[PDB]
Formats: structure tokens, C-alpha cells, sequence
């Protein structure tokens, strides 16, 4: 599973920057330590779902025009490996395995059981909100839903919850190939008033720590670096320059590969020898 | 007996309150329309009106709006100064 950092930062950044410019008390917070003008200012222009101007994201050289006003700019930039494993062996699995999911259910009405139901079969659970299942439970997992016995447990019909579950698709077992990479992504903002950018790219440092917290950074993409440049002007033959503060982002992740197996031994024979 | 007295503006911002509801805005929508009320003037919805704020356009649909009544908010500061003989 060779992982584009690149396209993880886009996926995470649009939904996200876009909730965070929504609502003004959040930029507030962000914007505590500036000063009231340039803070008004930039949330007089972008903030607030009634903005008429807004922000946009993208990769370096596109044959077209960005929005140069304030605009989020990503460059791959360099990769490097740093820890390896004895025979590159990262793990064992038992099951063909594919991402690991948050989904939220309701508790059905069974006979014997109370069963939450998620779209895709659960494969492997790792855990229900605030639940210890006991052994007099007898949780047990099913298709594409988990069970847990109902006697004294009545209250729960209707319990409301988040499941964390991953995604199966085959029983085919298999070994893990890989090795570790540490790799490096530069991020800058830009504008033609130094202001903006100043304002840009504080909010850009809330939103890496929110990833902190995301699924994919626990499991896929640990050990944040982060490291600014300085404020430069990137164009100087125009109008106007373009200035912007580059930043730059570390990553440590596994380049995996899956190698199946299919000498599965059932029988065994003994037999003594004829002397 | 006054002897100094200073006057001093902290803030000046505008806050629209709704003629019947009586409540202030906190939010709106896409259209600039209300999504939301709230009966607080510290957490009412602000529009900047120091002197560099002026003439503004984010909120001229709010504004045209009759059933909102503007209110003009400024918080300040004044030193008072004072002798009290021996």
C-alpha cells in the first residue's frame, strides 16, 4: 500500500479548511495573538459562510491561473528511508485486510442478541465506544455485523454508537513486505499582501495539529516535523510581488506490499522407519 | 473636584437586534440570511466599525432588511483624576 502523502494532505485539507473559515469563533481563537485590524480584515474577507471571496488549494505547475490572492501551494518534495526489518517483514495477517473505519449504528432488536450493522463485513474489530464486553456478552462478530447477547443488557435496544472497525475482503493469509520511509512535503501560502499570508498560514498550523488527532495520521502517518521558512517575495516581474512563508512537513510511513501464501499444510503423517 | 479627565475608545462595532423577536443575530447562512438568534450582546454577531471599517459590504442584505433594527456598540474607558486637599 505505497502511500501519496501528497494526496493525503489535499483530501484532508479541502473538508477541513473549508468547516474551519465556516464559523467565526474558531478563527478568533486562531487568530487570538494578532492584532485587531489585520484580524477583522481577513475574516471580513474569507470568514463566514456568506464569503465572497475564497481560499483554494492545488499542485505546483498547473497550465492554468491560481487565485493568487490567498492560495495553499504543495510540492512533493524529498523522501528518504530510515529503518528496515529482518527479512523487510512488517506483519502477519490471517485475513486479506484494507482500511480501518469509524462508522456509527443502533443497537437492532434480535432474540438473543443486540447486533449493530455497518455497511462493509467487519473483519477485524478493534472497538465499540465505551463498551467492555464480558465473556458472559459472548460478543462475536457476523458478516458485515457484530453481536452481543441481550439479558441484562435490556436497556440498550436503542443504543447510540461509534464502531472502529477494518475492512475485509478475502480469507486468503498473507505476509507483509516493507520497510519505513521518512518523508518530507512543502507547503506555502501566498498573496500579494504580506498580511493575508501571515493570517494564512497560522491557520494551516491548527489544522496539522486537528490531523493529529485524524485516523490516518495515528495509523499511516506519525511523527509530525514541522519547520517555516522565511516570508519572501516568490514573483518580483509583475504588478505587484507575490510573497509567501514556505513550511515544510515530515512524515514517517510504511511502503508495504502483500505476499500471499498458499501452502497451507492440513495433513500430517507419521511413519517409522523400516529397521 | 475633577482635575484630569481622559476618554478612551476600546471598541466600536455594530449589532443588529430583530424588532419583534427582540433577539440578536449570531449567524447566517450563504445568503446572508438568519440562521440563528441569541439574547446575549457579547456573543451577537459584530460587524467592525472602527474608522478604517467603514462603508462596509459584507452585510447590505442584513442591513436593507427592515425587520432588523442596527444598533451602534462602543465600549470605553475614561481617567478621572482627583484632589482631595489635606
Amino acid at each position: 500500500a505505497i502511500t501519496s502523502v501528497d494526496s493525503y494532505l489535499l483530501s484532508e485539507i479541502k473538508p477541513r479548511l473549508n468547516t474551519v473559515l465556516e464559523n467565526c469563533y474558531i478563527i478568533d481563537e486562531v487568530l487570538k495573538d494578532f492584532d485587531y485590524q489585520t484580524r477583522e480584515s481577513f475574516k471580513e474577507a474569507f470568514c463566514g459562510k456568506n464569503a465572497q471571496h475564497e481560499v483554494t488549494v492545488g499542485f505546483n505547475f498547473p497550465k492554468f491561473k491560481n487565485n493568487y490572492e490567498a492560495h495553499y501551494l504543495i510540492q512533493l518534495g524529498q523522501g528518504q528511508e530510515t529503518k528496515n526489518s529482518l527479512g523487510s517483514i512488517q506483519s502477519s495477517y490471517f485475513e486479506a485486510t484494507g482500511d480501518t473505519l469509524v462508522e456509527s449504528s443502533t443497537a437492532i432488536r434480535e432474540d438473543d442478541k443486540l447486533v449493530f450493522t455497518v455497511s462493509k463485513p467487519i473483519g477485524e474489530l478493534i472497538k465499540v465506544e465505551d463498551i467492555e464486553f464480558a465473556k458472559y456478552d459472548n460478543l462475536q462478530v457476523e458478516g458485515n455485523k457484530v453481536s452481543f447477547k441481550y439479558q441484562t443488557n435490556e436497556d440498550y435496544e436503542n443504543y447510540n454508537a461509534n464502531i472502529i472497525f477494518t475492512e475485509k475482503k478475502n480469507d486468503s493469509k498473507g505476509l507483509v513486505k516493507g520497510f519505513t520511509v521518512e518523508e518530507q512535503v512543502t507547503v506555502v501560502g501566498l498573496s500579494f499582501n504580506v498580511d493575508v499570508a501571515r493570517c494564512l498560514d497560522a491557520v494551516l498550523k491548527m489544522i496539522l495539529i486537528s490531523m493529529r488527532d485524524s485516523i490516518e495520521e495515528q495509523q499511516t502517518f506519525q511523527l509530525q516535523n514541522l519547520s517555516f521558512g522565511d516570508i519572501a517575495p516568490i514573483i518580483e516581474d509583475g504588478d505587484s510581488m507575490i510573497f509567501g512563508r514556505p513550511t515544510i512537513i515530515k512524515y514517517t510511513s510504511s511502503l508495504d506490499l502483500d505476499y500471499t501464501i498458499t501452502q497451507d499444510i492440513n495433513k500430517l503423517t507419521f511413519k517409522e522407519r523400516k529397521d | 473636584s475633577i482635575e484630569k479627565k481622559e476618554e478612551v475608545i476600546a471598541h466600536n462595532e455594530v449589532v443588529f437586534r430583530s424588532l419583534t423577536q427582540g433577539l440578536y443575530v449570531k449567524e447566517v447562512d450563504i445568503y446572508s440570511d438568519v440562521v440563528s438568534y441569541t439574547k446575549d450582546v457579547d456573543e451577537a454577531l459584530a460587524m467592525p466599525n472602527t474608522i478604517n471599517f467603514k462603508n462596509s459590504r459584507k452585510y447590505k442584505k442584513l442591513i436593507m432588511n427592515l425587520d432588523l433594527e442596527p444598533l451602534n456598540k462602543i465600549q470605553k474607558v475614561i481617567y478621572e483624576t482627583h484632589l482631595e486637599g489635606l
